[PDB]
């Protein structure tokens, strides 16, 4: 049973992680 | 009745005063419709409501970003498929449209406004919204219009949070709501017509599941899976600094309407939350509920004496910009668009006249329509919107999304595919109108196959065999800106952990 704040930083965690393959994938090719 | 003392009148009366002075010196995102239906599915239903506009702007921007490298409405297919039928037919759905969830829907605001306001009937009450309409536009309102929009924003929303704190205040705070609102219905459960008998408790207590956005998947308000897609399909339809900005406004609408509109069930159960036939109508003028008094409501029984005044004047005041520049943008469609094709002689006077008697024309078929939006969806105004765009809209969101990736599509397959989609959207507009749609207490006669799918998975399925249809058919037929980049994650990431917050 996860707190609300838990949820919230997964949530941001688990998109700032899909915002890193997004730029990794970028920088390595076009 | 409510704004009988004389402050709340003399507020509004200054504020109309002001606008009429500033129409004749002549010489947004968020409306009165939204603050409605927001706040009524909140009372009713929770708050997956919300799971609406924070998922639109997950799906609007990336759809805004992810799309402008690959694409760079409707003149896009102008330039695609050429012709005029699509755009004739495009024109069409767009003045139904207008008129069914634009004009319709923001003159039964209105008046579920003047109703809870002053207690006037509905015909009593959009009678006096129109002619103070009429006033607006005879005075040059949408001469300003962006001239006196921006701050009608600053104040709408503004005035919206004032009274925020006034219901979150009423409630014992942000916490408070979380537990009185789970343990707040009716009194009156008992139906003095026969044939109804006792009422379940299944439909008049606040569903268990009101703070989750995530509702069940196959027994939910809103399923989560049909809440996405849907949603993604629809908005289709309906520079980057602006979009941030306006998904920061988007965001907001969670703890301005829907939550206050929860607040409504809490302090006023047994108008807000009737459930009893006939105890909705002497509260309401419909017997199949009326979540849609819970912002109204909340907001002339809650707000002080000269605020109250003040909100409905603002309220009524950008529903009346949005209704004139709806007429506005109505008539000029169709007299320059449809009525010009029907008569290519482009009379001087008579691209006018006709305008005018189409405004005419389309006020009369709202106000007729009005009766069916007031007992829409379970007396929902949000519902009511999205399924009707659910039904009209997600064909042409279709033929737009195939036509952009898929290049062997054909203008004449394109066409008989918008057709399609519209039959198979009025086999559920028309059906689901006409039958009515009732809440728990009274079921509708619909067949279970109509009414039984939630419109949003109704848009799934009919956005997907109009593309089929629409496929198939043209084969068969014949042959600075990185800080944007980085405030638009910033508030992508914001709207992820409110998502999070209330999963």
């Amino acid at each position: 049973n996860l707190q609300p704040w838990m949820q919230g930083l997964i949530a941001v965690a688990v998109f700032l992680v899909l915002v890193a393959i997004a730029f990794a994938v970028n920088h390595f090719w076009c | 009745a409510l704004i009988d003392n004389p402050a709340d009148i003399l507020v509004i009366a200054a504020y109309f005063l002001l606008v009429i002075g500033v129409g004749l010196w002549s010489m947004s995102n968020i409306g009165s419709g939204h603050f409605v239906g927001l706040a009524g599915t909140g009372a009713a239903s929770g708050l997956a409501v919300a799971g609406f506009e924070w998922n639109a702007l997950f799906v609007v921007l990336l759809l805004g970003w992810l799309f402008a490298p690959v694409y760079l409405m409707p003149q896009y297919l102008r330039k695609r498929f050429g012709g005029r039928r699509i755009r004739l037919y495009l024109s069409v759905l767009s003045l139904f449209l207008y008129i069914f969830t634009k004009i319709s829907v923001d003159m039964f605001s209105g008046a579920v406004f003047i109703q809870q306001a002053l207690g006037w009937n509905i015909y009593a009450s959009v009678i006096a919204l129109l002619g103070i309409t009429m006033i607006y536009t005879v005075t040059g309102g949408l001469a300003a219009l962006m001239y006196t929009d921006t701050v009608q924003t600053f104040v709408i929303l503004g005035g919206a949070c004032i009274l925020m704190g006034y219901a979150f205040h009423e409630v014992g705070g942000y916490s408070g709501l979380f537990d009185k609102y789970l343990g707040a219905a009716t009194s009156l459960t008992v139906s003095e017509d026969p044939a109804v008998g006792n009422i379940s408790s299944f439909c008049y207590r606040p569903r268990p599941d009101s703070y989750h956005l995530l509702r069940h998947p196959v027994t939910g308000d809103l399923p989560w899976p049909a809440l996405l897609l849907g949603l993604t399909i629809v908005s289709g339809w309906y520079i980057k600094a602006g979009c941030i900005l306006c998904g920061y406004l988007k965001l907001t609408p969670m703890f301005l309407m829907v939550m206050p509109g929860m607040i409504s069930r809490i302090l006023y159960p047994d108008e807000v939350a009737c459930v009893v036939p006939e105890v909705c109508r002497r509260v309401c003028g419909t017997e199949v509920g009326c979540s849609n008094i819970a912002y109204p409501r909340l907001v002339v029984k809650l707000m002080p004496n000269g605020l109250r005044g003040l909100m409905l004047a603002v309220m009524l005041a950008a529903l009346m910009s949005s209704l004139a520049s709806i007429f506005n943008s109505s008539s000029t469609l169709f007299t320059m668009d449809i009525y010009t094709r029907l008569r290519p002689r482009a009379g001087d006077r008579e691209l006018l006249l006709v305008g005018r008697l189409w405004v005419v024309f389309i006020v009369v078929v709202s106000v007729a329509w009005l009766p069916v939006v007031q007992a829409a969806q379970g007396g929902q105004l949000f519902d009511y919107i999205q399924a009707v765009s659910s039904y009209l809209a997600p064909p042409v969101s279709a033929v737009f999304v195939l036509a952009l990736f898929v290049p062997r599509v054909n203008e004449q397959g394109a066409f008989w595919g918008l057709i399609g989609g519209l039959l198979m959207g009025l086999a559920r507009l028309i059906p689901e109108f006409s039958f009515g749609s009732g809440s728990c207490v009274q079921p509708s006669a619909c067949p279970a196959f109509l009414c039984g799918v939630h419109y949003l998975y109704f848009a799934i399925v009919l956005f997907f065999c109009s593309g089929l249809l629409t496929l198939t058919v043209s084969l068969c037929t014949a042959p600075w800106a990185r800080v944007v980049n980085l405030n638009a994650l910033l508030m992508m990431a914001v709207a992820v952990f409110l998502w999070g917050f209330y999963a």
